[PDB]
């Protein structure tokens, strides 16, 4: 959705729009790794399925693919990916925001 | 001949001198390593530095205050030594001002450089510095403009200044929000100045739009084991009263008796004396008890038979600001009821904020004092959001008690430079270079704040002058796009006080560093 | 004249080194591509390809490249 | 995998003897069921050697020639005589240039 | 290194590149107010550019291959 | 990258070197098992002497530091 | 505009690439510690205490990291312990996977101010998304808080 | 990221590399130093240096000339080597001039630092600098005259 957002942006906007929606992509391709998953592909099939419409596609250790995910009981709730891309987001801000480091 | 080129040598081991040209050379060296440090940090697009103690704790700050900054460093050059103590007292007068001093200061000693390699005494500098800096004074002084009066302008003027303070700082992100936060949290005040007043309590978790004034007021501390955890229409009672194994202060009392049953007496005695306290305390009829000590078991069980709340350990700092917030008196004796004012809110209840409970008071009866809770996501963010905050505060407060103010972006700047100007085309002699190089200075201000956003700096400053010269004495730098506007419609606006201090600070120390030409260090310990 | 100890930098002094011996111009523009295709490889390795796989890849394309280059080349006198 | 056999108190001679048999096996049936062409084909023989070539190659950095780097080196063991010494076979290194502009000289 | 600013200049002579069939189009590094090098004259050998590519191309692969240090 | 300052094992290595610890802890105390067990005598540097079959006391008596060896005697 | 400003002093460049470098190798190091099929770290501290974990806050305040970017990150890890606690480790992969992403972006020769403010409008959208995604739940089903629970258990 | 202020260290055991900010501050003070050092015997009014060495002969040497007190001094600093070369090469093209070469050279390369502050590309100021040596030139080669014909 992300990468979407950014096409309908313009300029530098759009550029980082995209870095960010790339640096989401990270946790599905971790979750396919540290299971023997092929990462680019586990990654891609997800990434086929959400754009399809499966908004609940997501990685299934059990059986070793992609299927959705709320029939295997895998969930969160909310208050813990808002609260972690809110923390995220703070945080790299005040990082960019430095450009000097001091001995005391 | 010098102290240190004679034949004979005239010190201690380790103890050493500089003579004019050395020691100029040493104090120019340091203020301007000094300037460029605290610089770039300056304006609506400076950025932040990140002071890495040393030290066994190897404490992390992240700050774009130039006053902590140039406080937890470790200076041995003097004229450094200087200009830190320069930007510290400026922060102790007001809260902001300090990043621009010292860029001042080193920006006028760099002149000062200029000048005495251009072979001019350091004398006639310093006279025509002290000329500059009178037309300066005189310039910035006519150029303020009141508001005071009008209730509407003056909260507008409120709003622009803290939004100017903040805009430098990590909380331009959500600078509306919090220059909202800051200028209610100010005008609870009541024109009280006591900036302890206000609380911040930084609490880890949460964005930091999180963030938010309190209506009533927040307390960290518990109540009894047995006691009420919610009450509604409190009538506090706010003391300073021992109530922890209370002694009798005669220092030379004893208890000597010949039997045990008579030290049990003596005990009873001593517990139904704390029985009789609590039973004075509880005839001013009151809900909540506040007491800056401890409460040991006896009372609190006592409070809790009664259904009073006992809050203990609130340090002084507490119980004034609970005073302040809810009209109580602080209290050490009981006898005339009568004479002690309660103090009294809507409800008193216990909040839960991350991951600690809170006791909250609402529907405060005066709320001269506020707490400020603030939530981020790291420590170095709150500590950061803390000076900021404080930093607004400072302002606002000063622009309370003054209500005068001057327009920011460097149109002050500006300004006094085109005065500084005026005077020295009419003055002849080298007095004249040393006011240029004072406009120049001056001029190198927002020069400064213009780089720091990656601006055609030349090319603004040089349009700034030129609108100053024609008659446009409100003209500024627009740092939205990058081009000159009014300051007075943009809303930037920033106190007299302020602008006033960092000129004439910046002045003063300058004039002390430039009248040095012997640095004579003794043996170190 | 760089005084390197590691070895991968003298991997790119080689390169320098050779670019200069078989050709003597743009013996800094190898430095440059070399360094970004490392940077590529990089966050492609961290989305576990083999590096072999990334290896072929620029091999392939380099084929490409070479190819475009000769289409578009011009000829003087 | 005869570590845990070790482990157990087994006498090395029989494992000795056993690894001696289970060898023996292996050697003859690679002999017996490795396939010769007995047609001494130019052709085919110099087809055998180049494939035999680019599997001995297919694990190095120059992989990707391969197919180039197996024709020359046919050639050149082709063109040796009759006792193939490795001295008659030059290798000159000469820095720069891509690996396709390696060249065998006649 | 001519202080333009990259993406933005890259980007448009990439698109001015792929819209009229040019493959001259370049950076406008002395600022003489054309992006077409074959009017600049910027002329550069194709032995040289190829030989760029390919020992870069090897050199990579060859950094690639390494999954192992072993100094001292 | 990480400028942690200690030591650190991932992989293969770190998993190798824990099976080899508890390997060794086993390897010490293998030989007092069953009827056909031997004990063994403890030398405790100032001269005491302990004689043991027991496997607790065993790896008690003994000085470890080895975490996961740690785990087996706390087993 | 022409040649523009030249960026004459290049050290603030340095400075915020080795941020994140700090941040990203941090975050490689908490990476494998992932998921259901993520593997306990273990750390040995300078006493003799040993600590055999999967929590990302613990994982990351056990252990030393001596560099201010990577100390934020800790801290931010604590952070969202506070409020949420669980989520530690993604919090922190994403915090480095964003910095890495800024690495080619200021490459690219973009303000890292601009990429601030970009941020911050992808944040918002997201958070509108994920909005969009979620699902009402009331506390008498039982089903849907053994199944979190389940979920929360089952990387440990 | 930077060749020494990088997580792997890619240099030998005292090998050291200055960028932007330190390599322009290291020459531009080389650079000043030196023209501070060999001016104050400019002119009809200049004066005279004493040269030490500090060796075992410990040779001694008063001169006016600043080819020679450039070329009998320690100097480390690879910017100052510059100028000491280019004294010594026109000490040997002509005679006299080594001691206004590098005054000029070190007050040029001053407003070179000035401008570097003022935020100027250092190409543009070398593109400035070769209009104005090209302008300063020609003018010069105008304004002489030559007697060479009259004994
Ligand atoms: N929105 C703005 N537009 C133009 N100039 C501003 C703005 N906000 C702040 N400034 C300028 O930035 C300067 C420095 O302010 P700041 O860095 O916040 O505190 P300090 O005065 O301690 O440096 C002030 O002199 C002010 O004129
Ligand atoms: N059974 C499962 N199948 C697929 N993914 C899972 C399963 N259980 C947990 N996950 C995912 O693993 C991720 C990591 O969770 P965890 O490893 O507990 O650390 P943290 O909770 O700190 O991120 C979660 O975002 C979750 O979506
Ligand atoms: N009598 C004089 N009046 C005015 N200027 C002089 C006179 N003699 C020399 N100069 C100037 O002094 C400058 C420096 O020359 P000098 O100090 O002799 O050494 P150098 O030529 O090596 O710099 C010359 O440029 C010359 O123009
Ligand atoms: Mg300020
Ligand atoms: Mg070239
Ligand atoms: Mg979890
Ligand atoms: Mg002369």
């Amino acid at each position: 959705r992300l990468t979407e957002y950014s096409r309908t942006l313009s300029g530098m906007e759009s550029y980082c729009v995209r870095a960010f929606a790339d640096a989401m992509e990270v946790i599905p391709s971790t979750l396919a790794e540290n299971a023997g998953l092929n990462p680019i592909s586990t990654v891609t099939e997800l990434r086929n399925r959400h754009a399809q419409g499966e908004k609940t596609a997501g990685i299934n250790v059990r059986k070793g693919g992609i299927s959705n995910i709320l029939e295997e009981l895998v969930v969160q709730p909310l208050l813990v990916s808002v609260s972690a891309l809110t923390l995220a987001t703070e945080t790299v801000r005040s990082i960019l925001k430095i450009d000097d480091v001091v001995n005391t | 001949a010098s102290l240190s080129l004679a034949p004979v040598n005239i010190f201690k081991a380790g103890a050493d001198e500089e003579r004019a040209e050395t020691a100029r050379l040493t104090s120019f060296i340091g203020a301007i390593a000094i300037g460029d440090l605290v610089k770039s940090t300056l304006g609506p697009k400076g950025m932040d530095k990140i002071l890495l103690s040393s030290g066994r704790d190897a404490s992390l700050m992240v700050t774009n205050d130039g006053a902590t900054i140039l406080k937890n460093i470790g200076v041995d050059n003097p004229a450094a030594k200087v200009l830190v103590d320069m930007s510290r007292v400026q922060d102790d007068e007001v809260g902001d001002g300090t990043t621009s001093v010292t860029v001042l200061a080193a920006e006028l000693l760099r002149e000062a450089e200029s000048l005495i390699a251009k072979k001019i005494h350091p004398q006639t500098i310093i006279a025509g510095w002290r000329e500059a800096t009178k037309a300066a004074r005189e310039a910035l002084l006519s150029s303020a403009v009141d508001h005071g009066s009008d209730e509407v302008k003056f909260r507008q003027d409120l709003m622009n200044i803290a939004g100017t303070t903040l805009s430098s700082k990590l909380l331009t992100h959500h600078k509306d929000h919090f220059t909202k936060l800051a200028v209610e949290a100010v005008l609870r005040l009541k024109g009280s100045g006591n900036l302890e007043a206000i609380h911040i309590i930084k609490k880890l978790g949460g964005s930091l739009a999180d963030s938010y004034l309190d209506e009533g007021f927040l307390l960290d501390k518990k109540i009894g084991v047995n006691q009420p955890k919610r009450i509604e229409n409190a009538k506090i009672l706010i003391a300073n009263t021992g109530m922890d194994t209370d002694k009798i202060k005669i220092f030379g009392s004893r208890v000597r008796v010949d039997s045990t049953a008579k030290v049990a007496e003596i005990e009873h005695a001593e517990k139904e004396k704390m029985k009789e306290k609590v039973e004075r305390i509880l005839k001013h009829g009151i809900n909540c008890f506040i007491n800056r000590q401890l409460i040991y078991n006896y009372p609190e069980q006592l409070f809790g038979a009664a259904g009073v709340m006992a809050i203990e350990h609130a340090d002084f700092a507490g119980v004034e600001r609970l005073a302040l917030v809810t009209g109580g008196e602080i209290a050490s004796t009981f006898d005339h009821p009568e004479l002690v004012k309660l103090g009294s809110c809507k409800l008193i209840e216990e909040v839960m904020i991350g991951e600690d409970k809170l006791i909250h008071f609402s529907g405060v009866a005066l709320g001269e004092a506020c707490t400020i809770v603030l939530r981020g996501a790291t420590q170095q963010i709150l500590d950061e959001a803390e000076r900021s905050l404080h930093d607004a505060l400072c302002v606002l407060a000063q622009t309370v008690k003054d209500s005068r103010t001057v327009y920011g972006g460097g149109c002050s700047e500006m300004l006094m430079a085109h005065a500084v100007t005026q005077l020295a085309n009419r003055t002849p002699g080298k007095e004249a270079v040393a006011m240029e190089s004072y406009a120049k200075a001056l001029r190198m201000l927002p020069t400064i704040i213009a780089d720091n956003a990656g601006y055609d700096s030349a090319d603004l400053v040089a349009q700034l002058r030129a609108a100053h010269s024609e008659g446009n004495t409100t003209a500024g730098l627009d740092m939205r796009e990058g081009t000159i506007g009014d300051m007075a419609i943009l809303g930037i606006t920033e106190s007299f006080q302020v602008k006033r201090q960092v000129l004439l600070s910046a002045a003063e120390a300058a004039e002390v560093i430039l009248r040095v030409d012997n640095i004579i260090k003794a043996a170190p310990r | 004249m760089m005084d390197v100890d590691h070895q991968i930098a003298k991997l790119m002094v080689e390169l320098s080194k050779s670019q200069d011996d078989e050709i003597g111009d743009g013996t800094t523009g190898v430095v440059v591509l070399a360094g970004a295709l490392l940077e590529e490889a990089e966050q492609l390795l961290d989305r576990g390809i083999h590096p072999i796989r990334i290896a072929d890849g620029y091999e392939q394309a380099a084929r490409v490249a070479i190819e475009h280059l000769d289409k578009i080349s011009d000829s003087v006198l | 995998q005869v570590k845990p056999y070790v482990e157990e108190g087994l006498h090395p001679q029989i494992i000795i003897r056993a690894f001696r048999t289970a060898t023996q096996l292996a050697v003859n049936k690679i002999k017996e069921i490795a396939v010769t062409v007995k047609k001494a084909d130019k052709v085919e023989q110099r087809k055998l050697l180049e494939k035999c070539a680019m599997t001995a190659l297919s694990s190095k950095l120059i992989s990707q020639q391969k197919a180039f780097f197996a024709k020359m080196v046919v050639d050149a063991v082709m063109m040796l005589d009759d006792l193939l010494q490795l001295k008659m076979i030059g290798i000159k290194k000469v820095q720069g240039g891509a690996l396709e502009d390696s060249q065998l000289v006649a | 290194n001519s202080g333009m600013n990259p993406i933005q200049t890259m980007t448009e002579v990439r698109a001015r590149q792929v819209k009229e069939m040019n493959p001259a189009l370049g950076i406008d590094c002395l600022h003489k107010g054309t992006n077409d090098m074959k009017q600049q004259h910027v002329i550069e050998t194709l032995i040289g550019k190829k030989q760029q590519i390919s020992l870069a191309t090897q050199m990579v692969r060859m950094i690639l291959k390494i999954d192992d240090i072993r100094k001292p | 990258p990480l400028s942690v300052f200690g030591d650190r094992s991932t992989g293969e290595t770190i998993r190798s070197q824990n099976v080899m610890a508890a390997a060794s802890i086993a390897n010490i105390v293998k030989s007092s098992l069953g009827p056909v067990g031997l004990d063994k005598m403890l030398v405790d540097d100032i001269g005491d002497v302990t004689i043991t079959n027991d496997g607790a006391t065993i790896l008690k008596l003994l000085e470890v530091e080895h975490p996961a060896a740690k785990v087996l005697c706390e087993l | 505009r022409g040649k523009g400003a030249y960026q004459d002093r290049d050290k603030p460049a340095q400075i915020r690439f080795s941020n994140i470098s700090a941040a990203k190798a941090v975050a490689d190091a908490i990476r494998t510690s992932l998921g259901p099929k993520g593997m306990d770290k273990m750390i040995q501290d300078g006493k003799g205490d040993v600590t055999i974990t999967n929590d990302g806050a613990t994982i990351l305040k056990q252990m030393q990291v001596l560099h201010p970017a990577a100390r934020m990150l800790v801290e931010l890890s604590k952070a969202q312990d506070i409020e949420a606690g669980d989520g530690t480790t993604s919090v922190v992969i994403i915090a480095g996977s964003l910095l890495d992403s800024c690495t080619k972006l200021l490459q690219k020769g973009i303000h890292p101010t601009i990429i601030s403010e970009s941020f911050q409008k992808a944040l918002e959208k997201g958070i509108e998304i994920l909005t969009d995604m979620s699902r009402p739940v009331e506390l008498s089903d039982r089903e849907t808080l053994l199944n979190s629970a389940t979920t929360s258990l089952n990387s440990k």
